[PDB]
């Protein structure tokens, strides 16, 4: 039996801002635009699986 | 392996270990730790002393160090439960993670290799006590047990 | 591997690097800059919810030899550890070394009590499977409570 | 061997059509009439990616 | 073991209606998931009805005095003809827009290597890294140079990200046996 | 002896889930003319035992109730509720899952009471930083939006070459979380040059590398340590 | 090029050489899904708006 | 080895539980120390 | 905010932390670890009668 596990990290971190300062993808800005702003989940998981 | 860049870190870290360190590869390495060198070692002071020179200044900081200390209280890793083998805890705020001694590693620091000496050696800081009712002289207190 | 096939990958990891190590914040907190922000915000929130529920693989039967069920749409599937395959990981056998036994596995939550006092409650049971022959207890809270909407 | 090598998303609003496939979409008739549907999936398949 | 074959609970009652469609929609969950090989349940889980809406739908609000993105999303005027794509997907602030009258944002455009993946969304249930959510590259107007020492490379950062840095690490584990 | 030919039992079911068990296992040993001969019954190990489970056991986390909003920033105008962990998480428990701070849009009662830094003669960056007035026009982006370059005239050479920067540099002007012992965003910007050339050379065929002005020293001796 | 004739100036937003994403283009095609088979063009992936 | 193949599945039965339905008749698997069986499913149904 | 709010305020140490190097060291560290293991038995056993 031979196992290997390996890693290599190359940037140390990212750290995104909080969501205040976050600029949002126009693509998804623009589905939240259309989310019915109402309870239907049918469309709540068409933007989670997207 | 940490600092360096990632040809050399990564040649270094194959080595099978049979020999120990590979002149070449080693030296290699440390020439790319010149080149990206890691944090080993720092003096830190609050970043409360950084807030200067924007519209209230003064009130922001003394804000900032209220919130501080609040802070500190809140999420003091002295909630967490102890590491094993000398580990020490720190915490993400809702997670304890264990930074391992270098002689004792798997993921919790669980097993020790074998050179490791003196175990079950124990010691860390509890968190202070709220503080006292004021003394006859106004002051509070508060105290932490070594527990 | 090779070291220099080895050493060559690792140089073309700096420029190709893949996410490896994340910590993450619900979608929900992203919900801004539209009209009904905030109420799209917490009926998102209540979807995430709906969602994992849909998905948690609590809703699937164990596998065995440590398989780990999954779902996948409107089915499970057993990923099975290696060379342990079938169905539901029944044939072959497990590579290198285990403890052994079945480990427990937590059924799916209960519906939340109706917001007494404007609290929620919530229970599972560790019943799929039960642990057994020491395999190790499943591991979490057996119930939950949170404030009401 | 499975390799990868890049991840793509086609937008899902608003998209710009091919001429062709604009033009073959104009022409279909209005009524229900299958084969000239059946020669659109001929032509340009039932699916896009 | 058995395969068990999915089946579908009822039809839940209609969610209220869509004031901007006018459609209400409900959905039907699944009783018994398929399990074993068990088929999927068939069909939709889903349908839709016309309604007539009691609640109506929302309009936008504008920019006011905020450049407009064709899109619609807003940016302050500052960013407006200025070298960079402020807008993400539009790059109406870049439009009709002098080189003569332009002046250099920074000496540099490149981003660090794989920074968008940084803006992906991810799903904790699968663990797969789905699509983009947040824009990795709106640099708002800074000339935001890191140098990368390893890579040896200069990378223009956003100007809201907290923090992105290159040190390396490396974890080598061999079992034989 | 070929001890293979006693066949390994099964290991034993770890004796516990959590904080190093054991399992073990007994040989098929059958007395018999080759167990007496081949040294068997002295140099096979009759049982073997080892470490299982060596893990801590897993603890979970626990929250309380949300307090009260808060009174309403006049200025935010959001009203923040929060609550606080009783016990985290470690060894792998559930982690806490939900978040400890809500934000709720108020209508506040009071007005803000902020105004502007005018920050004297300093020159107002467009962010509304103010830097030093002679670094207006000092020929490098010292705003970083380079507003203090907006508009120049002759401005000054500063310094004769692009020298340098310093190995990992910002890395000395990141923040850090002592509670958690990890770098957190970046505070001081050591690009930062203060319009001054000062430079160190880390050795004589080294290019020197430009000092960022919120460095009082650097040094590139080489230490084991 | 009707958006380009007649125009007294233009407007070159991208100075920069510019490659297309390497088999871009065929994933503008729509596929039959039955047979996994490509066929004509349904989308524009040389528009850039 | 043969392997199965289905034939056609039947037209939309009426509604109470609209339906289709599959032999694995087009090549039956047996022949020739036969292959695997068709998957199913063997019949199909759904709402009207 | 002007007025405290100790949310709003913790999340500068959530973003920044609570302190900052006014000095320190920059280089490498290496580790390793090797755990070689052997075993041999042998048997050479002879009757006659």
């Amino acid at each position: 039996q031979l196992l290997v596990v390996e890693n290599t990290v190359e940037v140390a971190q990212f750290i995104n801002n909080n969501p205040e300062f976050l600029q949002l993808a126009e693509p998804f800005w623009k589905e939240l635009s259309h989310l019915p702003s109402l309870y239907d989940y049918s469309a709540y998981r068409r933007l989670i699986d997207q | 392996i940490r600092g360096g860049r990632s040809e050399y870190g990564a040649a270094l870290a194959w080595e099978k270990g049979s020999s120990g360190l590979e002149e070449k590869t080693f030296s290699e390495w440390l020439e790319s730790v010149k080149e990206n060198p890691a944090v080993i070692d720092f003096e830190l002071a609050p970043i409360v002393d950084l807030v200067r020179n924007i519209p209230c200044a003064v009130t922001k900081r003394n804000n900032l160090r209220k919130a501080l200390q609040e802070y500190a209280a809140k999420f003091d890793p002295c909630q967490c439960a102890p590491c094993p083998n000398n580990g020490r805890p720190t915490l993400s705020g809702t997670e304890c993670l264990c930074v391992c001694q270098s002689g004792t590693y798997g993921e919790n620091c669980e097993k020790q290799s074998p050179d490791y000496k003196s175990n079950a050696v124990d010691g860390q800081w509890g968190c202070w006590s709220s503080w006292s009712t004021c003394d006859a002289t106004y002051k509070r207190s508060r105290t932490r047990e070594c527990n | 591997g090779n070291k220099r096939r080895y050493s060559a990958w690792a140089e073309s990891v700096t420029n190709l690097p893949q996410v490896i190590k994340q910590k993450l914040t619900p979608l929900y907190e992203l919900v801004k800059e539209v009209p009904c922000a905030s109420v799209k915000k917490l009926y998102l929130k209540w979807a995430l919810e709906e969602y994992l529920d849909e998905f948690d693989p609590c809703h699937c039967r164990p596998c065995q030899n440590g398989g780990l069920a999954t779902v996948e749409g409107t089915h499970c599937l057993c990923h099975c550890k290696p060379y342990t395959f079938g169905a539901a990981c029944e044939q072959g056998v497990l590579v290198g070394n285990q403890a052994g036994g079945v480990d427990g596995g937590w059924s799916c939550w209960s519906s939340w009590s109706p917001c007494v006092q404007g609290k929620k409650t919530r229970s599972r049971e560790c019943n799929n499977p039960p642990p057994s022959g020491g395999g190790r207890s499943c591991v979490g809270e057996t119930t939950e409570s949170t404030q009401c909407e | 061997s499975d390799l990868e090598v890049a991840h793509y998303k086609l937008k899902p609003r608003s998209l710009m059509l091919h001429y062709e496939f604009l033009q073959r979409v104009k022409r279909l008739p209005l009524e229900y009439s299958y084969g000239e549907y059946r020669d659109l999936f001929r032509d340009f398949g039932t699916h896009y990616i | 073991s058995s395969p068990v074959n999915c089946q579908w609970d009822f039809y839940a009652p209609w969610s209220e209606c869509n004031g901007c469609t006018k459609t209400q929609t409900r959905r039907r969950s699944v009783a018994v998931y398929g399990q074993y090989g068990g088929q999927p349940c068939v069909g939709n889980a889903f349908e839709t009805q016309s309604c007539e809406p009691t609640r109506g739908c929302p309009t936008e609000e504008g920019c006011g005095e905020r450049f407009r993105c064709f899109s619609g999303q807003c940016i302050s005027k500052s960013l407006v003809c200025n070298g960079d794509s402020d807008c993400d997907e539009d790059s109406a602030d870049e439009d009709r827009c002098e080189d003569s009258e332009r002046r250099p944002s920074c000496d540099i455009d490149k981003p660090p290597p794989n920074i968008e993946l940084t803006g992906n969304g991810y799903n904790e249930l699968t663990g797969q890294f789905r699509n983009r959510v947040i824009n990795t590259k709106s640099f708002g107007g800074q000339c935001r140079k890191v140098f990368s020492g390893d890579g040896k490379d200069f990378y223009r950062l956003s100007g809201n990200v907290l923090s992105y840095t290159f040190q390396v690490k490396i974890n080598n584990d061999f079992n034989y046996e | 002896c070929f001890c293979d030919h006693y066949a390994w039992t099964q290991w034993t079911s770890c004796s516990k889930t959590c904080n190093s068990g054991t399992q073990s296992r007994h040989r098929q040993i059958v007395v018999d003319k080759y167990y007496q001969e081949n040294f068997c019954e002295q140099i096979c190990s009759k049982q073997e035992t080892r470490e299982c489970n060596w893990q801590r056991c897993p603890i979970n986390c626990l929250l309380g109730d949300f307090g009260p909003w808060s009174d309403c920033d006049p200025c935010i105008e959001k009203q923040s509720k929060v609550r606080s962990v009783l016990r985290p998480s470690q060894f792998g428990g559930q982690p806490c899952t939900a978040p400890l701070v809500a934000f709720q849009p108020c209508i506040p009662s009071k007005l803000c009471k902020i105004e502007e830094a005018d920050c004297k003669n300093k020159f107002r960056c467009d962010s509304g930083r103010c830097i030093a007035r002679k670094l207006e026009c000092n020929g490098e982006n010292d705003c970083g939006d380079n507003s203090d370059e907006r508009d120049c005239g002759r401005t000054k050479a500063v310094c004769t070459r692009k020298y340098n920067p310093i190995p990992s540099v910002q890395l000395m002007g990141n923040g850090f979380h002592f509670l958690a012992g990890e770098p957190r965003g970046e505070v001081l910007d050591n690009s930062f040059t203060g319009g001054i050339c000062k430079t160190v050379k880390s050795s004589r065929t080294s290019n020197p590398y430009r000092v960022p002005a919120n460095l009082e020293n650097v040094g590139f001796e080489v230490q084991t340590a | 090029q009707s958006d380009e004739a007649n125009c007294r100036r233009i407007y070159k937003k991208c100075q920069h050489e510019m490659d297309q994403y390497w088999g871009i283009g065929s994933l503008a095609s729509g596929i039959n899904l039955f047979t996994n088979s490509f066929e004509g063009p349904v989308l524009d992936h040389r528009y850039y708006a | 080895p043969i392997d199965g193949k289905w034939n056609c599945w039947s037209n939309w039965s009426s509604c109470s539980g609209r339906r289709k339905t599959r032999q694995r008749q087009c090549n039956n698997p047996p022949p020739q120390n036969g292959g695997s069986p068709c998957s199913g499913p063997a019949s199909e149904t759904l709402d009207c | 905010p002007l007025e405290y709010n100790s949310a709003l305020y913790s999340r500068i140490f959530d973003d920044f932390g609570t302190h900052y190097f006014t000095s320190g060291s920059l280089g490498g560290v290496y580790d390793l670890l090797y755990q070689f293991s052997s075993e041999e038995l042998k048997n050479s056993g002879l009757t006659e009668e």
